[PDB]
This record gives structure tokens, C-alpha cells and sequence, in this order.
């Protein structure tokens, strides 16, 4: 028999950090279904920070606000399920990075959607507002550009 | 430089520089001269030939990857240092030690050639011990689809028209039998036929049949998401000099961290699924890994970062707080 | 009996065991050590091939005396008859770490608890005292246990095997994969009538060719203390240690480099290469690991003298035998 | 096809001592078969002394003296064909130690002769005297004490 071992919102198992020597903060230790458990709905929590590309950790429950970015984007389904509904936007934003809120109704004709359940990943093309559906709470993984939406709060999610 | 068949072994000997690189039924050898005379060092033909593997199959990236405590190369962009003994100790420190530059697409060559005739048909460097056979005895065929693994580059995201396959052609690994294989579903509205692009990211995991080998998901720009799947141990221990970070999306590794120098063990890291870390640029990292684990590395492939930790912008850790 | 051992762990398989505050454990790949230190759990991971290799050595040699490395964190501190078990102790790092630990052993408590974790950690596809060549993998879940490598009786030898109440010779086992251009042929032994039986010779390297162990040093004569300790060397000396007296190695044929270091740092002082008929003088103050692509005859010749271990310490001896 | 490497007095390689640090001198280093090589016949080198005990290197090529000693000794031949005789000492030796001259012609019933072959080992029993006969030269390993007929000669056997 063979188990592969998911963590869930409702099951996981933080890992350790033992130093030898140096510190415990400079390796940013965390884990997202820890932080998703933690956080509210769709709140973009950056869980990797890279000289301003970031790795976010959003809450999926609910619905959430449109979406979009000048670039392209990825999430990934860690836990549950998620509906991406896709707009593609008449006047795409050509210029600037990170998460943006396409407003309360964008302009755009209806792409469709995607359903991405654990450990399925999904294009969020640049130039569209997406927006994300979740019956019950769920974790995703957002690979973008640091954006006015991103939430920085190291010092709450962090192994000090 | 590739010698003929030897008669007793069957391996060729090579060439490289003022590096010999030779191998019988148990030891891989490296030569090479210092303060007069010839200096020799053993590895195991299963360890020499997973550490070389690694180091052709990531084209040498950059920085330092160890094939042991004497051997390893440095991975300096076009060209690639390798040396014997240079990052030890007491070995510089006795004046016995020996590095050697070279443009990249010839030690390239050079170890993929090494590595066609040195790994039998029983042997699969990329595979992790319970996967494949021995290492071990006189030259016994090639195998085969070690060499005949083309790599296709993502561009964009797999799945995509122009660009790197899923692999519903390849088998699911024996210890992700239990990973679902179900695919996204996707619902283009009218007009809007392949418009919409996801694909089951785990399922393609599950598929994944090397280990320790990070191949690239998703492109963002500068950043990549290169999963992979881990078991056993990493082949060698290295390090490049970029800040990277760690993502474990399943079962658990334990990290090993020190120093770039020495080697003072820093920190032990024990990632289970969920946990995010980041790994320094200052230190070296080699993992452990019971059950095949997926692990999520991410990268930001920006062309000046491994010329910028050096100059006093920007410091070994990601982040102050 | 005072051996602490779990039940058989449900995945795996396995047993796990005590040893004081030593809790020892395997898995599909590694044996794991596991420690406390500054109030907080330490763990150690290590092959299982290589891993029991190096444990069934430690055991086959009566744990002997000085020092006995399985890698560069764990190993044993062999004492008489009692035996230190350190953790990282003999690490620079981790020792300035504080994250080291050391315990004191009763020879034979250590020495019934390692060989129930060899029976009961090495399956029926796997012989400790093997090259890899010769043997299967160490790795997986439990399955049986090695019947050949537990059977093997310990007849120690009183004069020189042969006679007749002394250790057996090996006609009796198969002649080893590599020996197998080894003549068998024995000495030929004419006794003057009246005497039949006070001659006594035998084929050493017959005796040797059908070895059935490795790295493993056997005795052959006995002169008073000093004792002729031949055995056959493939692959890697499964452990790094070094005694605390001096050892004579002979090369009897083929070739073995052995790595030799300061038995603290592990500063290599020596990289010592013996072909067939070379003999070298292995000195008190430093460890050792060979290394030999063809199975070889090597003869260590060993002083049993009971107190030059603490005569190397005391000023009257030095860590090489000879000045010239 | 297996070739085990023996070596003999007209065919051997000397190793090496490479030295990170140290002295060559303290690993004694020798090779036997350069020893018996350039030593007279059955002259006793001494190959390995530890405290007292020793290792000599024989030549053997023709026929030695009669040896005895108050305790047994060993004798490996190494290469080339040995025969030692016996003879069992009407009053043997019961004190003292280090192989010795049992005299121009000793008093005692003959036990026989063993034929040593290369790789041959031989028992010569206390309180016993013992002789060599080669037809060509052969090389000989003896396991004894220092006795009066030891030659030590370190500077010309060892690596230095």
C-alpha cells in the first residue's frame, strides 16, 4: 500500500526549523494551510516574497472580487474547490503589475469558468478579470507580482 | 578525449583537461596533478554517476554543486570550475588540491558522454535506489530512455499549444498510485473554444519519472514555478547563490543546511506538506526523503541576481522582520 | 533480555529500540537516531545498507576498543566493556552547538540490543557482512531475515586452525566469486611414523578464498600476543575507525588505498596505496577507511597485550612503532 | 575471468605513501618481496616489530641453519616452494624467546617435512628445531619474538 500524505484546512502538520546556528527568521518558515485557516476570505496573504514577485496564499470561501492583472497569473488548488469564472475584458490593462480589482462589473463578454479541485492549476491570462468560487473553504496558491491586494504580515506567520 | 574500451572493465577512460576521469566494477576515479605529483580520489560508480547526472540535467545553472567532500564543479554561467579538493580544508591548506576551468558545452559533453558509456542498462541515475538496479560491475549495454529523454521547455504553462506536454503518456509512479488522475474541468463559453488553460498539476507530478529534478510549470515572468519529485537523497549537496523557496505539497523532507564554506550544519529543516521555506543564498542544502514527496521550488530567473547578493544591495535572506 | 524493543511498526514493519535515552528506528531507507539535547528532540538519518554494515562490523569485533565511526555524527566509543554512544559528540559543529549527546553502555546490554536491530532490520535480502555485489538491497518494508548471516558460529582460534581442537578450516564452504583463481591446493605434510599428527599446515589462501565475510579480520596464529588476523576486503570498510594501538597491515594480494586521518578533526594525514607484498605500520593517534575494487588477502597483525591501549597515553609509548 | 593479484620476487609493484601530513617514516613503510629480494638467504629481516614481536622477511634459496625456539612460531611461504624439516629436540628449549640456532647438528627423532607451496602456512611447534630447503628462491613471512638472529634495517627497506 502507498499513502500520499495532503495537508488539508481541517488536517495538517507544520514542519520544524532547528538551528544549529544563525536564526530562525531568515529562512521565512511557514505553512499555508495554517496561515488560509488564519486569514479572511480571498485576503491575498504573501507567504514568499522574491525581489517583488510574490507567492500569495488566499482563503477560498465564498466569492470573491473581480480580478485582473496586466500580466499573466497562476493558481493552484491546494485544498477543496475552486470556480474560476473568466471575463474577457474590451480594455485589457496594457500597463502596470500585481493584483488589481476589476470593479464591481468589468467590461467584458463571459470566457466561461474552470473547476479546479486539489492540486489543479489554471492560467489567469493577462488582460482578463477572473474571479473565484468556493462552496466550502478551500487554499490557493496565486504565483504573481506584489500587488496593491498583497498583504505582507511575516512576523504572524513566521517561525521567530 | 575518450579512451577505448578498456580490456577487464569495458569503460573508456576520459579526458579533461588535466583532470583523467576513469571507472571500474566499483569506484569511479578522478586524476589529477599537484605540487609534482599525481592525485587520485574514489567514488562509488552509483553516487559519481547520480551527483553527474544532476549536473548535466540542471545545464549547470549556477553555483556550486558537490559531488562529495573533495569533488565538484562550479558552475560559473559559460564557463565551469572544476575542482579537487580546492573547497577543503585541509586539502588547500596541504597545496595537493586542483581546479580547472572549462567552457561549459565541452565538460557538458564530456559528462553526458561519461555518463552513456558508464551507466549500464540496469542502472538509471535518475532513479532513486528501490527504482532501479546496480551500479556496479564491468560495462553491461546502455540503457536506453536514460538517454533518449528529450526535454521540451515550458514557455508559457504545459498543456499550452506551443509548448511543453502534460504526460498522460507516461506511467503513474508506484508510490503516487494513490494520487487522483482526474483533470481540471474546463467550460469555455461560445466563442471561446481553448481559450481556457488548467491541467492537474499533482497528476502530472504523479507521472514524474526522475527524481531530484525540478522541471518549470508555470512562467510568470522572472518567476518559475519548477516542481519536482523527490526520493531518497539528493545526489549531491549544492547550493546556488540566488534566494530560492521551498514549497512541500506533499508527504515530508528533512533539509540539511550549512555554511558554503566549511560547512557548519546551520539549521536542520523539516518540511511537511504545507510548509513554506525559504533557502538562503550563504548556504548549501542537500534533502532526505523517505516516501516520493512533491516539492514546489520557486525560482526567479532575472539574469543579474546571482551577480547581485554579492554587491551590498540585497542580503543572503529574503526578508527583515 | 534487558533488550527494549517495540512491537512491529504497521507500515513498515519494523521494530524500533531503546538504548538509554537513545531511541533507534528504520524505515523504508534510512535507519534513524534519535537524541535529546538543550530540551529539545535530535534526530540523525543514515542508509540502511549503509548503516547495518557498519553496525554488524561493531559487533563482529567485540566492539574491541577505540574508537568506531558510522558516520561523521554517530559512532561508538568503545571502552573494555563498556561502550560510549555519541551523537554528533566528535563533531566540531554540532559539539559547539550543544546539540551533542554521549551514554554510557554495558558491553553486553549494547551488544544484544545491536544485534536484535541486525535480525531484526536486515531482511532476507540482504547480508551485512557482504560486498554489494554479493548481496541484495537493504531497503523496503520487512521482509524475513537473513538465516545465513545469523547462522554463522564464532570459533575463536586457540593455536592455528587445523588442529585438532581449534578452529575448523573452510573446506566446507563455497569459494568466493573472485577467488576463483586461488589454487585449492593443500600443503603436502609427510609425518615420520610415531608422529602421526604434530605437523600442521594448511593453504592460507585457500582458507582465505573461501571467506564467506568481509572486512572482517579472522584469526590464523597465535604467538603469544601476537596474533595473524587475515581477512578478504571488497568494496568500502563499511565503518571509519581506528584502534588505540598499532596495527601492522600486510597486503596479500591485489590492492586496498586506505584514507588515513587525525582521529579528532579528520585532517587526512595519509592516502596510502598497498599493493600485493607491501607492509605498513597503521599508527595509534589516527582512524582509518579502506577502500578495494577487487576482493583482497589482507593480513593485520594485531599485539592482544592486554594494556597497551592506556600504555599509548601513559608517556612510555608513542603513536608509531619504529624511529629511523 | 578473475585474476587475483599475487606478487613474487621476479614480478612486484611497490605502493605509495602520499602524505597530507606528517612523516613517511612513521608508517614504515617496506614491500616484502623488494626485501627478500636484496637480503642474504635466510637472513631474518625484520618487516614488522610491534613491542617485542616481529615479522621477518626470509630469503629462501637453498639450506638454512637448524632454528628452534622456547615458543611456536609461524611460517608463511610467499613465494616459490619451501620444505621444512622437523625434528623433535631431546632437550628442547623452556625458556627464553626469539628464534635460535638449534646447532651444527641437534639431538633429536626427525617428525618429517611439510611442503609449503605459495600461500602456505606452517606451524613450527615449540620445543622443536625446523629447517628450509629451497630449489629456487621463495620468499618467507616468519611470525616469532625478536631473537638474537633478527635483523632490523629500516633505513633501507622503508619509505622515508
Amino acid at each position: 500500500a502507498v499513502n500520499t500524505v495532503f495537508a488539508s484546512l481541517d488536517n495538517f502538520r507544520k514542519g520544524t526549523v532547528e538551528i544549529i546556528s544563525g536564526e530562525a527568521r531568515h529562512y521565512a518558515f511557514s505553512n499555508i494551510f495554517e496561515v488560509a485557516q488564519n486569514s479572511k476570505p480571498y485576503e491575498k496573504v504573501v507567504v514568499g516574497l522574491n525581489l517583488g514577485y510574490v507567492v500569495e496564499t488566499l482563503r477560498a470561501e465564498g466569492q470573491s472580487p473581480w480580478f485582473t492583472a496586466a500580466h499573466d497569473e497562476f493558481a493552484i488548488v491546494m485544498d477543496g474547490e475552486v470556480r474560476v469564472e473568466f471575463l474577457k475584458l474590451d480594455a485589457p490593462s496594457k500597463h502596470g503589475e500585481g493584483t488589481h480589482l476589476a470593479g464591481e462589473l468589468p467590461v467584458g463578454k463571459p470566457m466561461g469558468y474552470v473547476l479546479l479541485k486539489r492540486g489543479h492549476q489554471c492560467l489567469l491570462p493577462a488582460g482578463s478579470a477572473y474571479r473565484f468560487e468556493a462552496s466550502r473553504p478551500g487554499v490557493i496558491l496565486q504565483q504573481t507580482i506584489k500587488g496593491p491586494l498583497s498583504v505582507e504580515k511575516w512576523a504572524e506567520i513566521c517561525l521567530k | 578525449q575518450a579512451s577505448p574500451p578498456h580490456a577487464v572493465t569495458g569503460y573508456r577512460s576520459f579526458q579533461l583537461g588535466a583532470f583523467e576521469l576513469s571507472r571500474d566494477e566499483y569506484f569511479a576515479r578522478i586524476t589529477w596533478p599537484a605540487k609534482g605529483e599525481t592525485r587520485s580520489h574514489l567514488i562509488p560508480a552509483d553516487i559519481f554517476l547520480r551527483a553527474m547526472m544532476r549536473d548535466v540535467a540542471w545545464g549547470f545553472f549556477y553555483g556550486w554543486v558537490n559531488f562529495d567532500h573533495v569533488i565538484g564543479t562550479r558552475n560559473y554561467y559559460g564557463k565551469v570550475d572544476l575542482y579537487a579538493g580546492t573547497f577543503n580544508g585541509t586539502l588547500k591548506a596541504a597545496g595537493v588540491n586542483y581546479t580547472e576551468n572549462f567552457e561549459t558545452p565541452l565538460i557538458m559533453a564530456t559528462f553526458k558522454a561519461i555518463l552513456r558509456d558508464w551507466t549500464n542498462a540496469t542502472f538509471d541515475p535518475f532513479a532513486a535506489p528501490e527504482e532501479t538496479g546496480s551500479a556496479f560491475g564491468r560495462k553491461n549495454g546502455e540503457n536506453l530512455e536514460c538517454i533518449e529523454r528529450f526535454r521540451i521547455a515550458t514557455k508559457r504553462m504545459p498543456g499550452l499549444q506551443d509548448d511543453s506536454p502534460l504526460r498522460n503518456d507516461l506511467p503513474v509512479n508506484r508510490q503516487f498510485a494513490d494520487v487522483s488522475q482526474d483533470e481540471p474541468e474546463v467550460h469555455a463559453a461560445e466563442g471561446f473554444e481553448g481559450e481556457l488553460h488548467a491541467f492537474s498539476l499533482f497528476k502530472y507530478l504523479s507521472r514524474s519519472d526522475v527524481t531530484w529534478n525540478p522541471s518549470v510549470t508555470s512562467v510568470c515572468k522572472a518567476s518559475l514555478f519548477c516542481p519536482t519529485t523527490e526520493e531518497f537523497i539528493l545526489p549531491v549537496f549544492h547550493g546556488n547563490d540566488r534566494v530560492e523557496w521551498f514549497i512541500q505539497m506533499s508527504d515530508e523532507i528533512v533539509w540539511d543546511v550549512g555554511d558554503k564554506d566549511d560547512g557548519n550544519p546551520r539549521a536542520r529543516i523539516t518540511m511537511r506538506a504545507g510548509d513554506v521555506c525559504a533557502m538562503p543564498a550563504d548556504i548549501r542544502h542537500q534533502g532526505y526523503s523517505t516516501k516520493r514527496s512533491m516539492l514546489m521550488v520557486w525560482e526567479n530567473a532575472t539574469p543579474n541576481l546571482p551577480h547581485l547578493y554579492e554587491s551590498g544591495e540585497l542580503k543572503p535572506y529574503p526578508i527583515e522582520f
